[PDB]
């Protein structure tokens, strides 16, 4: 029946893999709120754990602080009895090994050290807060004393310290009030870092914090508008080299735009420090983000038509000799920066800016590289690196036309598209400019998870727009051959296939016959139910009674 | 099911329930319109009063703003944002938060003066001077955002698409009828992207006429869109005040004087067979068909001025002209609850700060909004992730 | 008129290009 | 890309593609049967020869496909009919998707085979063991087998004039389903739906049956109950042979003196188009309406209007992917590719080493076995081990991620 | 031109950050610099910049310069075709170097992740040559004579980064491998006897398919085989130490025919047996413990691609599965010789329904793999799930939902199996009373692939049967009730539940109340295409119905 929770505590002390995770595994159980045991054995149990934490060889304090997780997150009584003297010991153990830092981290297991310390930490106040009687008086008079020393490690542990500290912040914003100081700087000493050795998890993650660090309605609006303004000297320094007032409508919205950072220096003898620009763009575009894409307390100012006009004159930069080389190089990832913008822009807000959903289609055949002698040829070589920033692309088209639908008119930069998609789908090589005997295996082979972002956008233009002849053959085309291949390579045709085969059946658009049979004939031995209903259709719905 | 239901008279309004005897009066209302009331949101609840030229706005009790306005308004729609609530970035949902609005507010007056306004921040974001020539009795935004149908006086119906109304030029515009468009109701299903090629309007007014069209051809690009076809009417013999459907829709209920009335439309001849009328004329008469007629049923005998369909398809709601409205079932045509108040503007249902507004259009210039994203459900799991989770790190231990 | 019926022309899908092999 | 034709006569083997003008007889070959091929595993093809018992097998994998026998199997009796279970729902990995190719060695789980006197031999093919055998299912013979979903159902037809509707896991590990006696005379072929779904519940799967009376008989599949007919027709010619269209648009019926089509989507003189085959599931009416047919030298009469297509005394019918040729066989052991609307033969193919087509087959594409065991069963021992030869498949196996390791990894260094 | 300049690049490398070295790296992709005639002057001043890197540094290095080798041998079949064994033998003289000293390196927090990169970078260089024929003989297998038993030493102490490239050199280069098996398994061997609890899944995963294809070099695979499959009639027998097997006398003869070979393998058979000592009642989970280590060794044996076919023996492990459910208190009663104590009993209770849990986990790996070629018995592994059901202590189908609630994990793999297993069968059966067990289980543990699992099993039941009026009714409600709250509290609603309230709709279930009106207007706004067709057909169809 009850398993007597005294033997799990005796057993405790030495316990290997495979006993304490059994210890940890049986000590979810519901039974241990029971009347008569609340007074007797949890104190035993507790006692052990303290024990385990109090002092240790550095195993019993890991295996003891999962232990008060386990036991604090499926059993309320010991939250209530004891979670502040469990969370005093954590802390105190959490002082002390972060007193030191570079004689601690000496072994590869303070590292995890600290990971387990701060989880346990920050799961404990995650489950105080569902208490306001429990949240007083085992917190409050410790979170003064918990807050510096994880500001203190996060100058060294950005990754694992920072959303503990955002979600205290964000319950707590009134006893982090006075670190918010010690905080910020050790902020701008982690942005002012080269800033591509931290994480985009990391990245995102100080952005976010520094966000939530004006909390403390209008703090935001002026932390949001600096950043704003600080756009616009790069994009004038970026004026110097490309030419404006070759096209004067994108030079009268520049200047139409409204502080830590360095001001930063160019030199054209090093073209590689122009890489400085674009390391600057996506910077602000984090923090812009961060200051947009949050949550808060209470609603915010956001300027729109700013943030737009900014993302149109960011992909209006397009068209001695290794600087046009390297030139020709920053200016796709300048504009891949108003792309991911609008991303969020779109997806966040929705049907807020609709009234910019038809610029945004327009303005995205200006990041397609164009051959460059006259033509209106794409620049195949040049779309070989670009493959991220186009699938970002293809989901930006489709969490535009969730909100849109179907559109009457069309526009040249789908067809555009759908060449660029197809010109991905194809196996690439890199020995095409030239052997060794074998010039067929030195392709990279292109995976499902890629066919099924490129499937996706032709399901999307195919089911919103009535498209010309060529860039629906070539769909049609591409569908069948390769899903016969798979066919013959596997023996089954992947789900990516089998939709746009279902949407290429039921809307055809301007062709006069349907690819049903050919579909059904593929389909042979991998039934599917779409086609059922089209060639034998169904009662309707409610004529049954 | 047990849905709140909301109904407002010229003198009064009220929010009540069909399971429940618990009701709630509203302050200050004063109203003449069928359709002068929406709620936006899970929260508010607007309602534009009568000579006063603004708008009353409660919370699901008493005034809590006043909204000033150019000019009296008769007919109130608002499009609701969707997309919002799940990140096709992230893969995560957000809860609703406490500051959430539809992005317009469509308001419209007599002699078809349109206003458009966003209602995040308030700004006249586009205005209409004549759209009808006429009043305008009802305007709606059948599908999310795609379009906004408007009928009014002037006996037509037009079909406006959204999108090309915020950046004019109307898509559709149907002139089949002699007297006043009274309602209109539609009937959709939709695809994995949201268009209308199976989607059926169904058009009232005071010929004593239901004409039900297919808009599948309105985005052919051939006014800009191809006209659609008709492909039913029916010829009542009353005048004809309101009309709903089933959610299924498979009955058409029309509210009239004298009783609201039900026509069937898998309509059941002889034998065992159905008739399907909306995949022609003919002829209603009162309670087989190649004779060119059909046979209604009858519900109620008292003046009707709106009606509304339960979300279970059994009740009607029907708000008579003497300030009341009766809770019906439909196969006994049998009353269970008389709600009153201590005619019927408008009635509808649904189941479980503002800024204020400009009078000059908006003409980069800092196009602002007021917004509020929401949390995370997971800041409002699994044991054998934390087990694979504490299991790999007891390998990093060893002495 | 209808695309999913057999149509009255004799050789549909001719202009898919699935069976025709090009020249080189 | 292009498809391929697998046709064999009473003294020939051709196999040839439909696109090509190029062919490969098989050496060893001969049959006096029906349906009495198969194209096991998209690497072997098996024949039932005739007063001979056995089976030869054939590799056709190759660039350059194999003349001659590969091997030999083998019978207790010589066999007229055959059917393949094809085995799916493996390579995907449900679990987790890794879209694991196809082995090298595949094989289905059973091959149908029956013979004379109505007699049924069932066998898994990973190892050879005869799992059942039923005495007699028909009282005559069997014509056809046909596994209609992927190992669910499947259907037979002899010459008893009943078509018998079995469950798989009733007859492996019997007691049929359903038999349908509305013939008089035997029943020489029967076809399903190209369109199928995974359940009958939500379904309606056409079966369209065929005899020596006459007459074609449209079943309703939708079981969860018996099968309902909703239309039965009637030729004045003894009707042989019958395919449809890949999307149960029309029929094309081969028989003496011709090949006749008719068009199941039927267009009348007010551009009125009647479907004849309207259904549900379950909830449906037994008032199957009767037509005639006649030829082309307006239908509330009891007639209806086929188009003669050709001449030929046609053996056999196949169907190209597209919709749009019929490949037909001759009783003068030669096959006639022509094309549906215009009725005009585009070409001829003949065998070169004569008889009649026995069968032929037709799928599209790009550019040991063990024995079988004769009067052995496996019972229901518990401590027998069923052992099968079984082969997996590795599974299919960028930088923006690359670097993404290599920002975290840089992290670690203070340097 | 619009080079770079390479030489540039290159005087870069040696000094340098993130911020720049990733430039770096992203430049050396371009498809620009693979002419021939750059092949002389400045890319072997790269290979000697980068060499430079490798062969001397701070532990930096060589992090950067084994990525950049990684990345310039990728997109170069020129350096790769050159200098790839030049680079190859440099960063594997650094890792022979770093695994003679394990202990000083870890110390340094950082050496495990240097050993990570070191190891990801010879694995790269080691697939890019592989499948080239003439790089790979004298220039790629030389060195592999070398770089095994580097490998062989270091899985000891970091298992989860060496044993996939490992598995891959088996698996490609098996003959290469033949002299170091004994010298490979005797470090797998420690590992499983070892506590084999601070290993994850994956690691677990690996160490049981290398120690699988290690049996290479048509029969050995068999024997391997056998030998683990011989491992669970001792440790079932010693079950029955517990509960009698006496009773029934059918679990009893199929527990006597299960295979079990003596004095023909003692190099498979390495593993101890257990005491099981009924006074330590926390000694019992070696049992369930010891099942999971032989069932996962045993799939590991089923479920791997091999270059030639495998005689499975798949009726001895449906026996074993029939056994391993057959353990239960609902028809066999506990052992007399044992005395009641309430702590060991409680213990029996729970450790019994984890012994069924691997029997059900190879079954659902025998179904998964092998799919309708167990069809012969697919009916009675559905029978048999019903002992896995739990009673309470009166057999009048009480169930008592308070443990099945600890079951949550368990009862995911049994909807999973039973989805996969009918699937495969038509629509008569004779498992209603299992089905009718198993709705019940589900609708409670309902009120998160969870939801898309049992969805499909409702589709499935829906699909195939006319179920009871109450079941069918929980069923709607359920679905009506969920994708309310989903679309109350969210803008959507989920594939599955649109899917099950489309079956539920075309259901011959009609009369309810809240399927004619809820369940469509839900559908009617959702922006699904399936039922799109269902109320606009794309066909001709008639005006009039005769139903």
């Amino acid at each position: 029946e009850f398993i007597a929770v005294s033997t799990l505590a005796r057993n405790l002390e030495i316990a290997k893999g495979n006993e304490f995770h059994t210890i940890l595994a049986t000590l979810r159980s519901p039974v241990y709120i029971n009347e008569q045991l609340l007074k007797s054995e949890l104190s035993f149990l507790v006692t052990k754990i303290l024990k385990l934490i109090r002092s240790g060889n550095d195993f019993d304090l890991w295996k003891g602080c999962h232990t008060s997780v386990v036991t604090c997150a499926y059993n309320p009584l010991v939250l209530s009895t004891h979670g502040g003297q469990l969370l005093a010991a954590i802390y105190s153990r959490l002082e002390q090994k972060t007193g030191f830092y570079s004689s601690v981290i000496s072994s590869s297991h303070g590292k995890q050290l600290f990971n387990t310390l701060i989880s346990s930490v920050a799961i404990i106040i995650d489950l105080m807060k569902n208490k306001p009687t429990l949240s007083r008086e085992a917190l409050v008079p410790k979170l003064k004393a918990i807050i510096p020393t994880l500001i203190t490690l996060s100058q060294y542990e950005p990754e694992l310290v920072l959303p503990v500290l955002q979600r205290i912040l964000k319950r707590n914003t009134t006893t982090f009030k006075p670190f918010t100081n010690k905080f910020r700087t050790v902020l701008i000493n982690l942005i002012i870092s080269d800033y591509a050795s931290l994480g985009t998890k990391t990245q995102r993650l100080v952005c976010e914090n520094f966000a939530y660090l004006h909390l403390l309605d209008s703090n935001w609006r002026t932390g949001l508008m600096s950043i704003l303004s600080q756009f616009k000297p790069i994009i004038q320094l970026c004026g110097e080299i490309l030419d404006f007032e070759q096209d004067n409508e994108l030079y009268k919205l520049i200047k139409s735009l409204p502080e830590f950072l360095p001001s930063l220096k160019l030199d054209f003898n090093a073209p590689l420090t122009l890489w400085e620009i674009p390391q600057r763009l996506s910077l602000l575009a984090d923090m812009l983000v961060a200051f947009i894409s949050l949550p808060t307390p209470f609603p915010i100012r956001v300027p729109l038509g700013g943030i737009n006009s900014l993302c149109e004159v960011l992909l209006g930069v397009s068209n001695d000799n290794e600087l046009n080389g390297v030139i020709n190089t920053i200016l796709p990832q300048i504009q891949f920066q108003g792309i991911r913008l609008w991303e969020i822009m779109v997806s966040k807000y929705g049907k807020c800016g609709l009234s910019f959903f038809e610029g945004i289609l327009s303005s995205i055949e200006l990041f397609i590289p164009l051959k460059k002698k006259s033509n209106n040829e794409i620049d195949f070589n040049v779309v070989g690196s670009l493959k991220f920033e186009f699938a970002t692309v293809f989901r930006l088209v489709n969490m535009i036309l969730s909100h849109l639908g179907h559109q009457l008119n069309i526009i040249s930069v789908i067809s555009q598209l759908i060449e660029v998609a197809l010109f991905l789908s194809h196996d690439k090589t890199l020995i095409d400019s030239l052997i060794y005997t074998h010039p067929e295996l030195f392709v990279c082979k292109n995976s499902m998870n890629w066919f099924n972002e490129i499937n996706d956008f032709f399901i999307t233009a195919l089911n919103n727009w009535i498209l010309p002849s060529t860039p629906h053959i070539q769909i049609l085309k591409y569908s069948i051959t390769q899903s016969l291949r798979l066919k013959e390579r596997f023996g089954y045709i992947p789900e990516s296939f089998v939709n746009l085969l279902r949407c290429e059946v039921l809307h055809p658009g301007s062709e006069r016959v349907s690819i049903l049979p050919i579909a059904i004939s593929l389909l042979k031995n991998i039934n599917d139910d779409m086609f059922e209903l089209l060639c034998h259709p169904k009662v309707p719905v409610g004529m049954v009674y | 099911m047990d849905e709140q239901v909301i109904f407002t008279t010229n003198t009064s309004g009220t929010i009540a329930s069909v399971h429940s005897f618990e009701q709630i009066n509203l302050r200050q209302c004063s109203t003449q319109s069928r359709n002068s009331c929406v709620q936006v949101g899970n929260k508010y609840l607007f309602i534009a009063q009568a000579q006063k030229a603004l708008i009353n706005v409660y919370n699901l009790e008493s005034v809590e703003q006043r909204l000033p306005l150019p000019e009296i308004l008769k007919c109130l729609e608002v499009v609701e944002n969707d997309g919002v609530q799940y990140d096709r970035i992230q893969g995560v949902n957000h809860n609703l938060p406490d500051f959430n609005l539809p992005y317009l507010l469509l308001g419209s007056t007599e002699s078809g003066k349109l206003y458009i306004w966003e209602l995040n921040s308030g700004i006249l974001l586009n205005v209409k001077p004549m759209a009808h020539y006429q009043s305008i009795t009802k305007i709606k935004s059948i599908l999310n955002g795609k379009y906004i149908i408007t009928s009014g006086n002037d006996s037509r119906v037009i079909i406006w698409q959204t999108v090309d109304l915020v950046s004019p030029k109307p898509l559709c515009i149907l002139h089949d009828h002699t007297l006043p468009v009274t309602d209109f109701q539609v009937s959709s299903s939709q695809g994995k992207f949201l268009s209308c090629t199976d989607t059926k309007l169904f058009t009232v007014s005071q010929d004593a006429t239901i004409r039900c069209y297919d808009l599948s051809l309105i985005g052919s690009k051939k006014s800009i869109g191809k006209t659609p076809v008709l492909l039913a009417t029916f010829t009542t013999p009353y005048s004809i005040k309101s009309i709903v459907l089933d959610p299924a829709d498979r009955a058409c209920y029309i509210g009239t004087a004298e009783g609201c009335f039900s026509l069937n439309l898998f309509y059941k001849l002889k034998g065992n067979a159905i008739v399907n009328l909306l995949q022609r004329v003919f002829s209603l008469v009162q309670r087989l068909y190649a004779m060119g007629q059909l046979v209604c049923e009858n519900v109620l005998n008292s003046n009707v001025s709106c009606l509304e369909i339960s979300m279970d398809g059994t009740l009607l709601l029907i708000g008579d002209t003497e300030g009341k409205v009766s809770i019906a079932e439909i196969y006994s045509k049998q009353i269970i609850r008389t709600i009153q108040t201590l005619e019927v503007t408008n009635l509808l249902t649904n189941p479980y700060k503002i800024p204020n507004l400009q009078r000059v259009i908006f003409d980069g210039h800092l196009h602002d909004i007021w917004y509020q994203i929401g949390e995370p459900e997971a800041e409002t799991n699994d044991f054998n992730a934390y087990l694979e989770q504490v299991k790999t790190q007891e390998s990093i231990f060893s002495h | 008129r209808n695309p999913y019926l057999i149509p009255d022309y004799p050789q549909p899908f001719e202009h898919l290009k699935l069976f025709t092999r090009e020249l080189k």
